[PDB]
């Protein structure tokens, strides 16, 4: 029957620790709407 | 790879609001100083309700978004039980709140929050992705009091063709997904004139007693204006509130719309 | 925040009744496809 | 419109299996006096799972789908509180139940079974339509003994498109799912010969004590044959487990495949 399966919740996502203090990337859906 | 979030980053504060799967805090980030709000979801209520692909949506969706008008998702981390969302403060808090207390606004707010959000909108659309769920809940303010959209588990990157999911929010829903229809980004302008109606009169058009009721209602374009409610809004609202998609203008049309040019600032 | 709208549970699918005894309509995915 | 379904249509008896939302039942058309199995699906479980939108593809696409290897859905109603499901009758239970009783199956009937269901997918994929479920416990048996795949609530019609939902069961995802990669109609093909595997050895490839470790499995396509595993069988199963999708055969390699040949009645 029907189940749900377990995520690893790894997404393509920022999981990079930031310097807030202080400091282009939108193109993504560009780039992932172009894979064939 | 290079160094990951944790928990153990952020000094916790009080919770700025509940939610089905956990709270938003206010956070700050140690090294900086930085000010956040950090977002708690408990896994084992996420995959119970089912909704941890929408989780998924909003995460990769919103962070690779940026617009003064679009609450900043700046990443995400998780441990065994939880998952984190690191977001962007709004010191203001919601637009949903701001209408409660005013019961409703006048033409300048409303025209001001209808452009700032058409923009954010703009943006999202010009990059293939549709919201879905555009609400004064999902509505937050930031220092200037700008409006800044949030919540995107129900958004979609449709860079090709429609989509089938019903979802979004009772009063807000569009007819073509009531009736059962593929839909496309026009499904955002749909809940905008809905947004703009309840902004200005306080409650939304198709407000009803059941879910039923209301089904029927936005089917049928069913709804009328309260005497206050100028030319220039009926206007605009009208437009957007089309049963047929189509019919709807851009938001290109909303944001040199003379209501909105003569009223937002 | 985020909700679960209740469905009418009105599909694109057989509420018809039939009769059993006894007794073209897979283009239905074609069609579905079709539409621009 | 016409005469609509009713539950007072039915006569039921035995329940043929549980799940989770409800039961199928042993159901008897009065005016016909028509063996058939009644899905009754409750829907304050369906909501509270979020699953109402998986339960709306299957019945969307199964009815729309004839093939004698397809359990028929001859059509849907609903009540207050349930969601009900006129499906074909299997009268020899699930090929899962099959399998527990003889803890795997010879050549012939593994062979005979992937040809049945290699045609039923076969026909799913031209209308296509990919299943994403495919595992014994979905597969059902009818008069003669023949193999009827059936629960499509995860199934999905992508005419254009590759997929992005992560879906189907454990011991049967395909690696292009665990790393988080769109998809295609090649997944129907892995589980093809993780099912072809199970079939023959009686678990299946990737099987470990954690979801976890079955993931980096599968991943890595880490896996090998007993010794009574023939040749044959051995080529088929390593050809249908790429970890590339577009070098896994297409179904029509796999019906003329020789060990199917050799071994199909
Ligand atoms: C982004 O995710 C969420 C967003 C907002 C909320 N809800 C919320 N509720 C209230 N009052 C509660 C009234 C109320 C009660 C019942 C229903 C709705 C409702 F609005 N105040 C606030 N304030 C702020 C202020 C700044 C923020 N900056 C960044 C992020 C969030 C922020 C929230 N938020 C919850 C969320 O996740 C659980
Ligand atoms: C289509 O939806 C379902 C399909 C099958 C089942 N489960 C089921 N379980 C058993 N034994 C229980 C062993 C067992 C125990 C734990 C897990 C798995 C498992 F298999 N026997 C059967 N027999 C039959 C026979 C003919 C049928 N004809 C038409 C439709 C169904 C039929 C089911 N079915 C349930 C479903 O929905 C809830």
């Amino acid at each position: 029957g029907m189940s749900q399966v377990k995520s690893s919740y790894s997404y393509d996502a920022p999981s990079d620790f930031i310097n807030f203090s202080s400091l282009n990337i939108d193109s993504w859906f560009e780039e992932k709407a172009n894979l064939e | 790879g290079k160094r990951q979030w944790a928990l153990e980053d952020f000094e916790i504060g009080r919770p700025l609001g509940k939610g089905k799967f956990g709270n938003v805090y206010l956070a700050r980030e140690k090294q900086s100083k930085f000010i956040l709000a950090l977002k708690v979801l408990f896994k084992a209520q996420l995959e119970k309700a089912g909704v941890e692909h929408q989780l998924r949506r909003e995460v990769e969706i919103q962070s690779h978004l940026r617009h003064p008008n679009i609450l900043r998702l700046y990443g995400y981390f998780h441990d065994a039980t939880r998952v984190y969302l690191i977001l962007e403060y709004a010191p203001l808090g919601t637009v949903y709140r701001e209408l409660q207390k005013l019961s409703k606004f006048d033409e300048q707010r409303t025209a001001t929050y209808i452009t700032e959000l058409a923009n954010a909108l703009s943006y999202c659309h010009s990059k293939r992705v549709i919201h879905r769920d555009i609400k004064p809940e999902n509505l937050l303010l930031g220092s200037a009091g700008e409006l800044k959209i949030a919540d995107f588990g129900w958004s979609v990157h449709a860079p090709s063709s429609r989509r089938t999911t019903l979802c979004g929010t009772l009063d807000y829903l569009p007819p073509e997904m009531i009736e059962g229809r593929m839909h496309d980004e026009k499904v955002d302008l749909w809940s905008l004139g809905v947004l703009c109606y309840e902004f200005l009169v306080g409650k939304p058009p198709f407000e009803a007693n059941t879910y039923q009721e209301t089904y029927k209602r936005i089917s049928r374009v069913e709804f009328t204006f309260p005497d206050f409610v100028t030319e220039g809004a009926r206007d605009l609202i009208s437009r957007l509130l089309k049963h047929n998609p189509s019919q709807r203008p851009m938001l290109r049309e909303v944001l040199e719309h003379p209501w909105i040019t003569a009223n937002s600032s």
